[PDB]
């Protein structure tokens, strides 16, 4: 019982973790694309200014 | 407009998520959620008992 | 504004390092964690020889164990972040003086009075104590761990050597311990928020 | 007509500008509710334990929330725009003298 | 920790200093298109004169 | 954000499952949990005994 | 109003912003914010301890 | 022992020593990115000049 | 030695100071930039007078 | 967090850059007259010597 309880303080739920970890890594490339797009701006004020 | 970018919220959401998945391997690899005493002091304070 | 920011800036990179800091002292109390129950199983152990096996095993089990203390004091000295003593006696909590706690402020925000400090304390004697330790029990119950010989004289009647009362002292310097790295814990908990609360200041 | 244009480019810099303050208000806020959502589950397992953990634990819960609690004065002081107090008592609500708020 | 510690001092953020490097060299494209218009004006004094 | 991988503590978790594998190893294949006296000097010196 | 242009400081703009981004360059070819002393000599001399 | 000790002097980790590979390739691939981008000013010379 | 204590070493004074140096230097570029706002209104007075 | 060395250090930087300020308020001139030192200081005691 006792290592039970240990576990359920200690033990990662690999699946969920992992769902986790899948997500946030493709939050890291999904903000990365969201600069990649955000720099496009400046560009097209140099084409205002010429 | 252009001197200084306005998506610098995005940086920091890159920061948080890249430290965020760093933090979940970190507990990926142990097997444990416990990992370092900073994640849950109260369980680990339990756990240590 | 480029002053708040640019101090902003350094602030979370401050608290970063504060982070790491504690990171290092609270896996060293990691592995004096781990010592002080392998030190419990010890005594578990001592309590069943201290009448089924003899004085030498017992002297064994000491040899073992006042080797494992050398090595707590051993964490509490070598254990540095940056060169900086972090576990010894020179951040206590509460000197006599309250002048003297020496008070581990670190930088947080970009202003005046933006600053934690915080304490430490860990050495061999972590065993009971009302300010500081005491003498036959509340020190050497973490120093010595007395059943050299001495459990087998006794149970626990005799209330400072015995069973019962080692026992429980290292279960409480164990609490200490624990307490201590549940502290920095939170600590870090707290440097976290902060960080958050900087980044968005910041933008 | 130029006097109320260029004050009115003006007013919409300041109003930029108090949009930035409240902004850093109500992140020191996200951090406020971030921890008050923490002490609710130390208070959820506190209940528990309540009857199944000791005094001890419970001690521990407690210099948990008690630190965290003293982080919650710490955002309400800490946090500043531009030097200036935002969380704390300075711009309460009400006072009991209405001209002091 | 230690190794963490040295890259907060150490390590570039790529994405905060391409944003910046994308800025600066767009700065240049810029101070340079100011030139190709203020070199502009002394030709029109050719005209002030003819 | 690159310079250095984040993902340290993962490497010394390898070693330390690695480390632990081959000790698990050593004493599945010894039969003997007390194989190396570094495993357990107490019950070593009783087992001498 | 002709001998002397009057666009003299967007010169000094233009050496700045290319000084500028050698650097940026330099620090993403290196991944290094303290590639060379010049940059933070209080950080460099903590690296270095 | 001794084979440990030799291991312990001559062993590479792999882990390691290709995170440091990946690593380092791609800061090839950086500085040659650097490159790309450092070559792209002159032109905008040749603009000022016409 | 201390955290802010001394009042004269302490950190909040020493940085308070450092913020005002930082506002001694702020007033004069505040007032050079007057300065030369009068001096624009003034060139301005005379080309027309001189009109 | 670090030691009196580093503090060394940092004040190495600071008191050269201190340095440089009195630097700055001594070799700034216009048309060689001195600028920023206390040659046309607010206020004297006399008035007179303004």
């Amino acid at each position: 019982n006792l290592t039970a309880a240990e576990s359920r303080i200690r033990d990662v739920d690999m699946a969920k973790e992992m769902s986790e970890f899948t997500k946030n890594n493709i939050l890291s490339q999904a903000s990365q694309a969201m600069l990649a797009q955000a720099n496009q701006q400046p560009q097209n004020v140099l084409q205002l200014l010429r | 407009i252009n001197h200084n970018i306005a998506a610098l919220n995005t940086l920091n959401r890159l920061s948080s998520n890249n430290s965020a998945s760093q933090k979940n391997m970190e507990k990926l690899s142990s097997g444990l959620r416990i990992n370092r005493a900073g994640d849950d002091a109260a369980g680990l304070a339990i756990s240590e008992k | 504004m480029r002053g708040q920011i640019r101090g902003l800036e350094m602030a979370s990179k401050n608290s970063q390092d504060g982070i790491s800091l504690i990171q290092t002292a609270e896996g060293a109390l990691t592995e004096t964690h781990a010592i002080l129950q392998r030190v419990r199983e010890l005594v578990v152990q001592a309590g069943n020889t201290g009448t089924q096996d003899k004085a030498t095993d017992l002297q064994s089990i000491q040899d073992e164990i006042s080797a494992l203390t050398d090595e707590i004091d051993g964490i509490s000295n070598r254990t540095e972040f940056n060169g900086k003593k972090l576990l010894d006696g020179t951040y206590k909590v509460d000197t006599a003086t309250p002048a003297n706690q020496k008070n581990l402020v670190f930088q947080i925000g970009a202003n005046a009075t933006q600053q934690i400090s915080v304490n430490i304390e860990d050495m061999g004697a972590d065993a009971l104590g009302i300010k500081e330790a005491d003498g036959s029990i509340a020190a050497l119950h973490s120093v010595n761990d007395l059943d050299v010989t001495k459990f087998a004289d006794n149970a626990a009647d005799c209330a400072d050597i015995g069973f019962d009362a080692q026992l429980k002292v290292v279960d409480e310097a164990i609490n200490q311990v624990s307490s201590q790295r549940v502290k920095l814990g939170a600590v870090q908990n707290r440097l976290e928020h902060t960080i958050n609360n900087l980044s968005a200041s910041g933008e």
